[PDB]
RNA sequence: CCGAGGGUAGGGCCCGUGACUGGGGCGAAGUCGUAACAAGGUAGCUGUACCGGAAGGUGCGGCUGGAU
RNA sequence: UGGGAGAGGGUGGUGGAAUUCCCGGAGUAGCGGUGAAAUGCGCAGAUACCGGGAGGAACGCCGAUGGCGAAGGCAGCCACCUGGUCCACCCGUGACGCUGAGGCGCGAAAGCGUGGGGAGCAAACCGGAUUAGAUACCCGGGUAGUCCACGCCCUAAACG
RNA sequence: CGAUGUCGGCUCGUCGCAUCCUGGGGCUGAAGAAGGUCCCAAGGGUUGGGCUGUUCGCCCAUUAAAGCGGCACGCGAGCUG
RNA sequence: GAAUGCCGGCAUGAGUAACGAUAAAGAGGGUGAGAAUCCCUCUCGCCGUAAGCCCAAGGGUUCCUACGCAAUGGUCGUCAGCGUAGGGUUAGGCGGGACCUAAGGUGAAGCCGAAAGGCGUAGCCGAAGGGCAGCCGGUUAAUAUUCCGGCCCUUCCCGCAGGUGCGAUGGGGGGACGCUCUAGGCUAGGGGGACCGGAGCCAUGGACGAGCCCGGCCAGAAGCGCAGGGUGGGAGGUAGGCAAAUCCGCCUCCCAACAAGCUCUGCGUGGUGGGGAAGCCCGGGUGACAACCCCCCGAAGCCAGGGAGCCAAGAAAAGCCUCUAAGCACAACCUGCGGGAACCCGUACCGCAAACCGACACAGGUGGGCGGGUGCAAGAGCACUCAGGCGCGCGGGAGAACCCUCGCCAAGGAACUCUGCAAGUUGGCCCCGUAACUUCGGGAGAAGGGGUGCUCCCUGGGGUGAUGAGCCCCGGGGAGCCGCAGUGAACAGGCUCUGGCGACUGUUUACCAAAAACACAGCUCUCUGCGAACUCGUAAGAGGAGGUAUAGGGAGCGACGCUUGCCCGGUGCCGGAAGGUCAAGGGGAGGGGUGCAAGCCCCGAACCGAAGCCCCGGUGAACGGCGGCCGUAACUAUAACGGUCCUAAGGUAGCGAAAUUCCUUGUCGGGUAAGUUCCGACCUGCACGAAAAGCGUAACGACCGGAGCGCUGUCUCGGCGAGGGACCCGGUGAAAUUGAACUGGCCGUGAAGAUGCGGCCUACCCGUGGCAGGACGAAAAGACCCCGUGGAGCUUUACUGCAGCC
RNA sequence: GAGCUAGCCCUGGCCAGGGUGAAGCUGGGGUGAGACCCAGUGGAGGCCCGAACCGGUGGGGGAUGCAAACCCCUCGGAUGA
RNA sequence: UGGUUCGUGGAGCCAUGGGGGAAUCUGGGCGGACCACCGCCUAAGGCUAAGUACUCCGGGUGACCGAUAGCGCACCAGUAC
């Protein structure tokens, strides 16, 4: 049946995207953590 | 006259429509109108704080002359009379001779063709609008201004009207159509006349579909939930009250008043409504 | 082919009968009151409506076929 | 063709008396009610008195053993629309008449539907009395209804 | 109680005997036929239906008879539910 | 050595289950070390409103070619969506951007909040909506509306010429809108042709035919034609469209008006450019100088912004036209022509799926377009079939039990069972015919019945033509023929009677409940006068509502009909300027500490002092509540009647063994041979009862009872048959579970149910197919139960506090 | 975290074919005029039958599955909430 | 109201949200209610090294580990998944 993963470009870059974690100080905490616990990607890989 | 229908369906048989009769013109005036912006009963926080609502029919908005005080003394034809969606009231559609034209609510009688005006000499006929102040004790006059300059604010709903009672200085008293007994002031405007539409009351919805044509979506009783969602929630089987019936918020709803006690208007006001 | 009738199915009218139930007639040796006849002890009667253990009462309107 | 009287009918306006409630004033020990009382109302200021206002309903005197209508019925005053009827003239028509099974209309009150309206009155209903008792009569309250519009009902001691 | 699935039915049996029938017998208030009562006997047999989830029970129609109990109130790694 | 310990390794079950839709295969030839599985051929089967084709998401090289087969592939593999390498995606016109705005988002101004931050008219962003210029064919292994070819087109820059008061983010028009139904004319698409073009064929009894088989088009500027859409023109006045305006609006007059004119689009034609079958030869050649014509059907598409009707009353903004303002009028703009200029991103491939979402090459899920033919009344249904695509990545045998899915069945016909559960029956269309009851619609497809194929002959009407022929549509009458049977296959209601509940269509516990539950029109109470009440928010600000009591909130009840009684003592709500109580604060009689003092400092009575509470009244479709005993009537029984206690008042109408009745299978009646259920009644209602509504009610219901007919493998009671498994051989090869095990029966015993102890009995060693009684079999640290001064959800007149309100 | 699910908002899209035949309108009848009756026309509806589509009634199968909710048969809605 | 050991206590001190509201040394605050005395100190402006904390970084040293240890990572790890 109908499962919960439905792609969607837009919808992932719009919600878990660099500047949607900008934009927030929630977002911006992830980036600061993320990059100090030395991630690869910052952020969801995505392609536009 | 409302209209009925013969029973070839179970719901056509209660449903009733309005007769429309006095409708002239089926389109609206298109500089006239501007798009309802539809809610859901859902605040700038995005949540409802009107429960119920949204589904109906997409409405346009009409632009309605509530100031009138606007353009004394200059008259306008009335060039048709027609349906609004946003009101229960039909709307008459004003050709003013400056060439500007405006909407007013329509009040019971107006005729197209005729010619109506606004002002402190205005005749004391249907369609006029005037200061309180010169307007004879005993009409019965719709769309009140409730203090002056700010619009027309009483009175507005298809078939009501309000009637001049007396006069107090700077004040007349009206009958509101609540029956309530207020002061409003005499530079405000009223336009005589009742608003017409009168037989809106009568109209039965008939189905569950005709409310959902007007935006209004189900309502549950506190009753048919559960003790989490509301007063009345819970209990094995049906349940009487048990408590003060209430409002989903615990307020208690058979009864208690809830007009603010030291209000300022409470000077205005002679006799709180009847019945 | 038509055809006595037989068979299948659905209807109409009438008679008998039926747990139970509604009043009716009668009887009379009872219980309860006393509504009507006298101004019958609240004049009566009335169509209707609501109501009462019961005759009945009250309201609205009508009639005199009402005493003083 | 001239005239006449009339609460005949429909619509729209509109006047004063009274009752009720509200507001203001002034005043205080009761008021009200019956055969007599009681319930009830009243010092949280009633009754009685003055002024203001609101609202509904009915139109005193005129009024009659009166008038009008087919009947049911119809009553303040004004205008409009409208029926019946009588008189005089003896002008017109030329038996064109009477009654009328069916049908159609109208039909007090109560009652019913939808919507108004609601002062007084008042079924039901509460309470006080009366009484042997008193689901009554009398007293204090009181909701339909009584009022308007529209649609029903179609009864009557609708009787001379 | 770090689980022994719990009524009834179906299916499939198997055992006890305090025997329902059938076989043998004594007493009888056993003439005969038919009963009653006790004793011996478990080889076999012990029906179909209406009601009710029922087990049980009542009822219809039959029968030689329409037995009562045990097997984790036999049987859910066999079914039902 | 144990912690259902942790990590890892390796066992067991086991050569076991399985190898993923029962659409299906067979053979020959090739290749290779190796072949059921790769290539080619022929035969067979399956899909074909798809299992074919095109788009959008998502995916991301999976595309094409060469070389490979360790692993991946449920087997195999020479093959592959796999490994290695190389190639491959081409645009002014397609899509998106350099255009518009929608919700929403963001946000000058501005507002708010301890910080972080929350809002916010403009503006900006934001599309699958608006706007905008490309069609046909050819070419590559692999891209093509992109390259090529042909014919068309757009904007921008410059210039020339003609024109004109030119000029804008400002004014106006327009863009610009619903749902249902629908006209005319076209096109797409399709069917037929005795006509046209075509390689060839005459079999097996007949046919050299008006035979068979195949094809018979596509695109196209201007012009022209046909069919539609849009749109009045002139003058005068003018105070409105936040400046101006000659525009637009409004008033007046003249002319035009189901026309024309002007304008825009669709379709047809149209210079020209393309394509072009079967079959036969090896994707290509030929067919071919291919023909390229007539008739019929015909859209849901187009003309379009068409028409009518309806109520629920149906985006914005830019492009575009017009108006004028600063300005500028050697400019500028419009029109025509010419030359130049024209950027960035996407484009491969999968795309109902082996490439997307489901851990898998997963019987699941995934939006839009096309979706041929015949026949069945119609159709996107059903069967078969075209183009195209597939046989589903283990096979070969065998012909047990058992299981699945399926077919038939004597006599019976529900006797089955909780229950006709399941399966039969019925089944489309045309015609006849059709009850109670009803809200007059319905109930209704009630029920029940007849007809249904083919052949010939006669005949009626319509569409297209032309009025006729041909073609297509809808019939009527007559005479016959065959079979068991004519909707001959496939798709396609069993029906009736009678109760309960809910009026009705709807909604729900995604994944054990679809219901009598929720909702629903409708009824009532109540709050709310508007900066409403109410809700969200600390606030600002929002919702309510750009609404205004015929409205908005809350609550109960639940179409409709007839109705909805009594109790206001308690609780709630409403009303009540008296009275009682009442905090801070006011007041300051009186008193105290200290100082030599003035003084400083403290306690403090009367009295004034809110809401709330008390108190007085109202109030039930507000929370709620609605009795008991004794006696009495011509025989018994009962009690209309009297008495008495109690209460705030003692249950009204209607209903009643009920979705409520304990005793209970109450009693009586009905139906059955028999009826704990069912229907009708009765009434000592354990424990109905009037908006947690009472009693009814036509229609409705995958709701829950009871009965009957029809018909059946449900059953007496089972039998046979089919295919997919089970079984055997080759290939690949799990699982939970497992202290170890050399693991019998009885009677006992034992922590009370023993393979493991005692005594006896029985028993050679090891498997395969089967059955499920035991191993207190497996799974899950019982969910019931209790315990823990364990947890959490919920309630209230528990306690305590907080928001909110006074 | 609302790419599942729930509600709402903006913008688009979809719903074969068949049946029933409301109002209205026209005509006829009727009457003083009417109401109203009949016919034809018309095409209404939380109308009917039934695909797509949306569901999930009853049963069977599945149950270390094809699948952590599937499959077959049956069945509900299908212009509307 | 907070701070302090100080939880309303005999509750001062420091701070301050509300109200009221001075003075300039003969001014003012303090020494734990208050008063007197005796003392201490100068509020309502600002700055100020060092001695103190830490360890991403470099070095030195271990009765520290030695690939199930030691950092999650000795290895291309905040990776695969
Ligand atoms: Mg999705
Ligand atoms: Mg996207
Ligand atoms: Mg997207
Ligand atoms: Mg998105
Ligand atoms: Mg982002
Ligand atoms: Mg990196
Ligand atoms: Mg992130
Ligand atoms: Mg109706
Ligand atoms: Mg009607
Ligand atoms: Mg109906
Ligand atoms: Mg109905
Ligand atoms: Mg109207
Ligand atoms: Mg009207
Ligand atoms: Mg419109
Ligand atoms: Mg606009
Ligand atoms: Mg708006
Ligand atoms: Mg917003
Ligand atoms: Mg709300
Ligand atoms: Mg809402
Ligand atoms: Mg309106
Ligand atoms: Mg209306
Ligand atoms: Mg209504
Ligand atoms: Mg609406
Ligand atoms: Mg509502
Ligand atoms: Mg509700
Ligand atoms: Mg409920
Ligand atoms: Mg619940
Ligand atoms: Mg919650
Ligand atoms: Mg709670
Ligand atoms: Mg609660
Ligand atoms: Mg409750
Ligand atoms: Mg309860
Ligand atoms: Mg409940
Ligand atoms: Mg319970
Ligand atoms: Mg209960
Ligand atoms: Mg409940
Ligand atoms: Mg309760
Ligand atoms: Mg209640
Ligand atoms: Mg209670
Ligand atoms: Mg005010
Ligand atoms: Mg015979
Ligand atoms: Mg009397
Ligand atoms: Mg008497
Ligand atoms: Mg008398
Ligand atoms: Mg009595
Ligand atoms: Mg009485
Ligand atoms: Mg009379
Ligand atoms: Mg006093
Ligand atoms: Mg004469
Ligand atoms: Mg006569
Ligand atoms: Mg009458
Ligand atoms: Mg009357
Ligand atoms: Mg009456
Ligand atoms: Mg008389
Ligand atoms: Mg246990
Ligand atoms: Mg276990
Ligand atoms: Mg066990
Ligand atoms: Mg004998
Ligand atoms: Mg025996
Ligand atoms: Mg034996
Ligand atoms: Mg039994
Ligand atoms: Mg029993
Ligand atoms: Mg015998
Ligand atoms: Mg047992
Ligand atoms: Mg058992
Ligand atoms: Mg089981
Ligand atoms: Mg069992
Ligand atoms: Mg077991
Ligand atoms: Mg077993
Ligand atoms: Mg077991
Ligand atoms: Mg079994
Ligand atoms: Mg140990
Ligand atoms: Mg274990
Ligand atoms: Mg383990
Ligand atoms: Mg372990
Ligand atoms: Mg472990
Ligand atoms: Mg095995
Ligand atoms: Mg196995
Ligand atoms: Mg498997
Ligand atoms: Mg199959
Ligand atoms: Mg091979
Ligand atoms: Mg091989
Ligand atoms: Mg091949
Ligand atoms: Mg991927
Ligand atoms: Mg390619
Ligand atoms: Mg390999
Ligand atoms: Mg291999
Ligand atoms: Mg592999
Ligand atoms: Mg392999
Ligand atoms: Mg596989
Ligand atoms: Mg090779
Ligand atoms: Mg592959
Ligand atoms: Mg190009
Ligand atoms: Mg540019
Ligand atoms: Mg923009
Ligand atoms: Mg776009
Ligand atoms: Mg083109
Ligand atoms: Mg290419
Ligand atoms: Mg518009
Ligand atoms: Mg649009
Ligand atoms: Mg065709
Ligand atoms: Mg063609
Ligand atoms: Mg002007
Ligand atoms: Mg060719
Ligand atoms: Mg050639
Ligand atoms: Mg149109
Ligand atoms: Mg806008
Ligand atoms: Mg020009
Ligand atoms: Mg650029
Ligand atoms: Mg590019
Ligand atoms: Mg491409
Ligand atoms: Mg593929
Ligand atoms: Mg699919
Ligand atoms: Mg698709
Ligand atoms: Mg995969
Ligand atoms: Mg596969
Ligand atoms: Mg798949
Ligand atoms: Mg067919
Ligand atoms: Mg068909
Ligand atoms: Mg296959
Ligand atoms: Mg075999
Ligand atoms: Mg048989
Ligand atoms: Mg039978
Ligand atoms: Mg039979
Ligand atoms: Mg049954
Ligand atoms: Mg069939
Ligand atoms: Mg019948
Ligand atoms: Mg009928
Ligand atoms: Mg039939
Ligand atoms: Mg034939
Ligand atoms: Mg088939
Ligand atoms: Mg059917
Ligand atoms: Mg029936
Ligand atoms: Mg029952
Ligand atoms: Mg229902
Ligand atoms: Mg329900
Ligand atoms: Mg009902
Ligand atoms: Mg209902
Ligand atoms: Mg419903
Ligand atoms: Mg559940
Ligand atoms: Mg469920
Ligand atoms: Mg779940
Ligand atoms: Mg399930
Ligand atoms: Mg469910
Ligand atoms: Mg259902
Ligand atoms: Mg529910
Ligand atoms: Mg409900
Ligand atoms: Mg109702
Ligand atoms: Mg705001
Ligand atoms: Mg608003
Ligand atoms: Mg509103
Ligand atoms: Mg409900
Ligand atoms: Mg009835
Ligand atoms: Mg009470
Ligand atoms: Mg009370
Ligand atoms: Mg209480
Ligand atoms: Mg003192
Ligand atoms: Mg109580
Ligand atoms: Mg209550
Ligand atoms: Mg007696
Ligand atoms: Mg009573
Ligand atoms: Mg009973
Ligand atoms: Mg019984
Ligand atoms: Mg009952
Ligand atoms: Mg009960
Ligand atoms: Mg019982
Ligand atoms: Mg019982
Ligand atoms: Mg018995
Ligand atoms: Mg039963
Ligand atoms: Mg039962
Ligand atoms: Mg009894
Ligand atoms: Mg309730
Ligand atoms: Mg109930
Ligand atoms: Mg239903
Ligand atoms: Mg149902
Ligand atoms: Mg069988
Ligand atoms: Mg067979
Ligand atoms: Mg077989
Ligand atoms: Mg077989
Ligand atoms: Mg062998
Ligand atoms: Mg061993
Ligand atoms: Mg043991
Ligand atoms: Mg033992
Ligand atoms: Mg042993
Ligand atoms: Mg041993
Ligand atoms: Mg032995
Ligand atoms: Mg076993
Ligand atoms: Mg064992
Ligand atoms: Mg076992
Ligand atoms: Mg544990
Ligand atoms: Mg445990
Ligand atoms: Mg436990
Ligand atoms: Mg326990
Ligand atoms: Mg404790
Ligand atoms: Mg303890
Ligand atoms: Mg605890
Ligand atoms: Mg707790
Ligand atoms: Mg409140
Ligand atoms: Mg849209
Ligand atoms: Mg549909
Ligand atoms: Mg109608
Ligand atoms: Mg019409
Ligand atoms: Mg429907
Ligand atoms: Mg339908
Ligand atoms: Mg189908
Ligand atoms: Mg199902
Ligand atoms: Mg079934
Ligand atoms: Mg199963
Ligand atoms: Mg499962
Ligand atoms: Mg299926
Ligand atoms: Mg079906
Ligand atoms: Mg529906
Ligand atoms: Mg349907
Ligand atoms: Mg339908
Ligand atoms: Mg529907
Ligand atoms: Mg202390
Ligand atoms: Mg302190
Ligand atoms: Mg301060
Ligand atoms: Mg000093
Ligand atoms: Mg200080
Ligand atoms: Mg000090
Ligand atoms: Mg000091
Ligand atoms: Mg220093
Ligand atoms: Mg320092
Ligand atoms: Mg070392
Ligand atoms: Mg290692
Ligand atoms: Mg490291
Ligand atoms: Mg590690
Ligand atoms: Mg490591
Ligand atoms: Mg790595
Ligand atoms: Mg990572």
């Amino acid at each position: 049946m109908k499962r919960t993963w439905q792609p969607n470009r837009r919808k992932r870059a719009k919600t878990h995207g660099f500047r949607a974690r900008m934009r927030t100080p929630g977002g911006r905490k992830v980036l600061k953590r993320r990059r100090q616990k030395g991630r690869w990607r910052l952020t969801p890989a995505v392609r536009k | 006259a409302v209209k009925k229908f013969k029973p070839y369906t179970p719901s056509r048989r209660f449903m009733t429509v309005a007769d429309f009769s006095e409708i002239t013109k089926t389109e609206p005036e298109k500089s006239l109108v501007k798009p309802l912006k539809k809610t859901g009963g859902r605040n700038n926080q995005g949540r409802i704080t009107v429960r119920f609502r949204g589904g109906g029919h997409k409405r346009l908005y009409r632009i309605i002359d509530f100031k009138r005080w606007d353009k004394v003394g200059i008259p306008a034809k009335v060039a048709a009379i027609e349906y609004d969606p946003n009101r229960s009231a039909r709307i008459a559609l004003l050709h003013y001779v400056d060439g500007e034209k405006r909407y007013i609510i329509a009040p019971d009688g107006l005729q197209v063709g005729q010619q109506v005006v606004a002002g402190p000499d205005a005749p004391i006929q249907v369609g006029n609008a005037l200061p309180l102040r010169f307007i004879p004790v005993g009409t019965v006059v719709h769309a009140v201004e409730l203090e002056p300059k700010k619009g027309a604010k009483l009175a507005r709903a298809a078939g009501t009207s309000a009637q001049i009672q007396g006069r107090e200085g700077d004040y007349v008293i009206l009958r509101l159509p609540s029956g309530e007994l207020r002061k409003v002031h005499g530079e405000c405007y009223a336009t005589v006349g009742a608003v017409g539409n009168a037989d809106h009351k009568n109209i039965v919805l008939g189905k569950a579909g005709r409310s959902r044509w007007l935006g209004r979506r189900p309502h549950v009783r506190g009753a048919a939930m559960n003790p989490v969602d509301h007063p009345h929630g819970g209990g094995e089987g049906r349940a009487p009250r048990g408590r003060p019936p209430a409002s989903p918020w615990g307020w208690q709803t058979k009864g208690l008043k809830t007009r603010k006690r030291r209000k300022p208007s409470s000077r205005f006001i002679i006799a709180r409504r009847k019945k």
